[PDB]
């Protein structure tokens, strides 16, 4: 956790950086699924909260063995033309800590209507009256649009950075690099 | 005075065909003759069109055909005969100084890496490009590159790349007729979605006859990414050869008219006032001449 690897987005004359970010995030998700482990933290060094911008720089946080296992994986092939890869340097000691969390939303009422059909055996009009169409959740959070190998539907994954703390305790990490209770340093 | 003609239309060189798509399996690509074609299907999410590779396939088979014409200096439509003669003389001096050498190397590079697979190359773990020089219906000189070794941002040298480059230079000079069948193979994955050209059901995709395909102008734009001599900053790589260096992805234009770097001012003072520009800049001017245009005053 003491080390970090920094990825900068090369500007692209054919693609805006958002879909490049989505592609690389899917590649690192596949790399972490293949590699395993629960000590991989993500960071957005230039996250703009004014317009919910993802940013043009990426920071991944891991240990030395985890970082060399990640860079040894051949997922990096086919993406070197658009990114920078620095060195697994030690993170600065006086750094505030913040958490990253995947915030999902119930933006589609018909999914929950189908769910309550499978839970309470209600009819179509019962679910229509019980759940209006205005219950959609709109999030002013940065997001990435990806499709999964298990389910081919394209899903949107919101990423939100927590408040700055002064210390961090041990926690877990998901397959996306998002923390289920962990923290990443800010610098 | 020898002013610019009011009509100076140029026909395009390096004609690209519409790049088809097909579905295939890796290590079987040597028999790529009757593979099935990727088809755009309708799935309601609102109705949208999507195109994805079949289940028992991991390789895309984007194939197209390229004609290298020559005679880039001759306009199809002109008004002033003196201006046409002066422009032809200027192009003749450019050809005599270098015989389409560097431009052909860059075009051969852009053919070598499957940049014409726009969104089918970033997510592919292995991309292979096969280029044939077909003559009288038979392959006279076959090439086979790997797109990963040839980067999108550097223009290196290679023996096969030099052979393809001298073929392109012979085509652009007019010493012969060059026909290239370009077949590209990319390991996009099992069942991963492909990205054909988009047509204007909120969004619909391009097809020619029950088969997804890429527009010819997209392949031409990918082959025009040879411009590296613009005042580059923030580390941008090669951009498509356009007048006023326009890039839609960045939303801004390099080679502004305020600076002495756009195609029109260099063309003018190169053929009107005889101020020959730099070798890289004149390469850019000849690239604009090769791509064609509707140039000319009003």
């Amino acid at each position: 956790m003491d080390h970090y690897l920094d990825i900068r987005l090369r500007p692209d004359p054919e693609f805006p950086p958002a879909q490049l970010m989505s592609v690389l995030f899917g590649k690192l998700h596949q790399a972490l699924v293949a590699q395993g482990g629960d000590r991989i933290g993500v960071s957005f060094p230039d996250l703009d909260e004014s317009r919910s911008r993802l940013g043009e720089r990426l920071r991944i946080h891991a240990s030395a063995d985890d970082l060399r296992a990640l860079l040894a994986r051949p997922w990096l092939e086919g993406l070197r033309d658009h990114l920078q890869f620095g060195e697994p340097a030690v993170v600065p000691h006086p750094t505030p800590y913040r958490q990253v969390s995947r915030v999902q939303a119930k933006s589609n009422p018909e999914r929950l209507r189908r769910r309550l059909m499978r839970r309470h055996d209600l009819s179509e009009e019962e679910a229509r009256k019980r759940i209006p169409d205005t219950v959609a959740r709109a999030l002013d959070l940065p997001f990435v649009t990806l499709r999964s190998q298990s389910t081919g539907q394209h899903f949107r994954l919101f990423i939100r950075h927590g408040p700055l703390q002064v210390t961090a305790e041990e926690g877990g990490f998901t397959c996306y690099g998002l923390s289920k209770g962990g923290f990443v340093p800010w610098f | 005075i020898l002013s610019t003609a009011s009509v100076l239309a140029f026909e395009r060189k390096l004609d690209p065909s519409d790049a088809l798509m097909s579905a295939g399996a890796w290590a079987q690509r040597d028999a790529s003759q009757e593979w099935p074609a990727v088809t755009v299907r309708e799935k309601s999410v609102q109705t949208v069109d999507v195109a994805n590779l079949p289940s028992d396939a991991d390789t895309l088979k984007v194939r197209f055909t390229l004609r290298v014409l020559g005679g880039a200096g001759t306009p199809s439509a002109c008004n002033d005969a003196a201006y046409r003669d002066k422009l032809l003389q200027t192009v003749a001096t450019y050809v005599n100084d270098q015989g389409f050498a560097e431009l052909a190397r860059r075009y051969a590079h852009n053919l070598a890496n499957a940049r014409f697979l726009w969104r089918n190359r970033v997510g592919a773990e292995a991309v292979e490009v096969r280029i044939n020089h077909i003559r009288q219906g038979e392959v006279a000189r076959a090439w086979r590159f790997d797109a990963l070794a040839i980067g999108l941002r550097d223009f290196k040298a290679d023996a096969e790349l030099d052979a393809l480059a001298e073929l392109i230079a012979s085509g652009l000079s007019g010493s012969g007729h060059v026909l290239l069948e370009v077949v590209a193979f990319a390991r996009i994955g099992d069942g991963q979605e492909v990205f054909p050209s988009q047509e204007l059901k909120s969004k619909t995709l391009y097809s020619v006859r029950d088969a997804a395909a890429i527009h010819s102008q997209k392949i031409g734009n990918a082959l025009r990414t040879i411009d590296t001599w613009y005042p580059d900053e923030d580390g941008l790589g090669p951009i498509a050869v356009e007048p006023y260096g326009s890039v839609t992805s960045q939303g801004k234009a390099y080679r502004q008219p305020k600076q002495k770097l756009d195609f029109y001012t260099l063309l003018d003072n190169w053929v009107l006032r005889d101020e020959a520009p730099a070798v890289e800049q004149q390469h850019y001017v000849i690239a604009n001449l090769i791509r064609g245009g509707v140039f000319g005053e009003a």
